[PDB]
């Protein structure tokens, strides 16, 4: 009974629907009945042309503002370089719309579509509050396709307001369900950057999004780091297709490209998910990620299976996004329940970081206390050291069910001597294992040079519930 | 900082 999109581009968006299983398995989302009819995506970007002919029947105004210009209208500037495109591109990916001889059509090309303008000026703490924590009772779904700079030698996080506006949105957001932040992981591959030393990535409170080529390899711009969940399409190299959707001047492109694609299209797909369960918590949306994501075709070097069976690789998190499988897996899920916090404060006393230090901590996870985890979601090592040369370091933790976490990889291109300050390291890889036993935290010099520094503190921190366990996969 |  479903009839797929007719519009002229639709047959070249390849990562929506194919015979060839490399797809995102939207179509089948859509048979099921979801398209995001209901739900509100923003675009926290350089603008969007609300005026485009593939976005307009789309277009929410109380989705968007301008902030870098303090209006209501977050109409992108027009220059001759084009500079200001990228948001609409965005939007595009997430909701243009279908069946009206337009370009393609949006992963959730019935959902209503909003654009913040503020990339276009000085973007301060402040910039990223108001944009953040805007409509945060209207606004479902914030996808922000920017970030720290990737250089590779940039350690940078939200400052307060941002931070802030985070934690206003998880909490009080969507009625109490929390504000769904999705987040590009980077377009640092080149030079060899991680997206653990980005704190937008980093964060528990966003959904970072990783990219894969259409013949299932780590793009050239890729960034590797445990924070990463999931994964979605996006381009490669000239042989491989690329990204279609709106762009600026009221014009349709088929090379839309790296990172910036990717969490657009997971910021779609999420809205077909709250369309099949709008009661679904910001926590259930990065749980229903991690038991629906497949790894099956995306290539990868670092492929390990975590505690609980899970495959899970540092460049793709729990692999490709399967829309298919996570409306129908939201249509009947039990909210998880209230998050629980445990903090652990491992050392006794600093500790001389030399060639390479291992430290080993047996923990309980707040037994006998309201904080007991027992299934870990988040967890982080919060490090604060000094080091010579920021970039020569390796760093590792090791679950008690034996996972390996990359915090932090070798960056040749980090020459600083600032070490870190109480710096939380992510990992997703640990997700649903018991969080109880020996951790283990290596720092190791990679380089031949003589090296030195110390580890003042190492707090972990454990995020997660009691309750609630699948059989291991 | 912030880029695309
Ligand atoms: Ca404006
Ligand atoms: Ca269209
Ligand atoms: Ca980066
Ligand atoms: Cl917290
Ligand atoms: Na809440
Ligand atoms: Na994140
Ligand atoms: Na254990
Ligand atoms: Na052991």
């Amino acid at each position: 009974v479903y009839q797929e999109p007719t519009d002229p581009k639709f047959p070249q968006q390849w990562y929506l629907s194919g015979v060839t299983q490399r797809d995102l398995n939207v179509k089948a989302a859509w048979a099921q009945g979801y398209t995001g009819h209901g739900i509100v995506v923003s675009i926290l970007d350089d603008g969007i042309e609300k005026n485009h002919p593939d976005l307009a029947g789309n277009y929410d105004p109380g989705a968007s503002f301008d902030v870098n210009d303090q209006d209501p209208d977050p109409q992108p500037r027009y220059t001759q370089m084009n500079d200001n495109r990228h948001g609409t591109r965005c939007a595009g990916e997430v909701a243009a719309v279908a069946n009206n001889g337009v370009c393609g059509v949006g992963v959730a090309y019935n959902a209503r579509i909003g654009g913040v303008r503020m990339l276009d000026g000085e973007v301060t703490d402040a910039v990223e509050a108001r944009s953040l924590g805007l409509n945060p009772n209207h606004i479902h779904i914030y996808s922000a396709s920017w970030g720290p700079e990737d250089d590779g030698k940039t350690v940078d996080g939200p400052a307060r307001l941002a931070e802030e506006a985070f934690f206003r949105g998880v909490s009080q957001g969507r009625g109490g369900l929390g504000s769904i932040f999705v987040w590009a992981s980077g377009n640092g591959g080149r030079e060899h950057d991680s997206c653990n030393c980005d704190g937008y990535t980093n964060s528990i409170y966003t959904l970072s999004i990783s990219s894969a080529t259409q013949f299932g390899n780590v793009p050239w711009y890729s960034e590797a780091c445990s924070s990463t969940l999931a994964t979605t399409y996006s381009s490669g190299n000239q042989n491989e297709k690329q990204i279609v959707t709106t762009d600026l001047r009221q014009k349709c492109t088929e090379s839309h490209t790296g990172t910036s694609a990717s969490a657009p299209l997971a910021a779609g797909i999420i809205a077909l998910t709250l369309e099949a369960n709008k009661n679904l918590t910001w926590r259930d949306m990065q749980h229903l990620v991690v038991q629906t994501s497949k790894p099956a075709h995306l290539n990868a070097n670092d492929w390990a299976t975590n505690g609980v069976g899970r495959k899970v690789s540092h460049s793709y998190g729990y692999g490709l996004l399967d829309a298919g499988a996570m409306v129908a897996l939201a249509q009947n899920w039990t909210t998880v329940a209230p998050q629980r916090k445990c903090i652990i404060d491992i050392l006794t006393e600093p500790k001389d970081i030399g060639k390479r230090l291992e430290v080993r901590k047996t923990v309980t996870a707040c037994l006998g206390e309201p904080n007991h985890i027992t299934r870990l979601e988040h967890a982080q090592a919060r490090l604060t050291l000094s080091y010579n040369r920021r970039g020569d370091l390796a760093i590792h933790l090791v679950s008690p069910m034996g996972t390996r976490s990359t915090l932090l990889a070798a960056r040749p291109h980090d020459y600083s001597a600032d070490g870190f300050n109480d710096w939380a390291f992510m990992t997703t890889h640990s997700w649903d294992e018991d969080p109880s036993g020996e951790w283990v935290l290596e720092i190791e010099n990679t380089s031949e040079a003589n090296n030195y520094g110390t580890l003042t503190k190492f707090t972990l921190v454990l995020y997660g519930t009691a309750s609630g366990s699948l059989v291991p996969r | 900082x912030r880029v695309r």
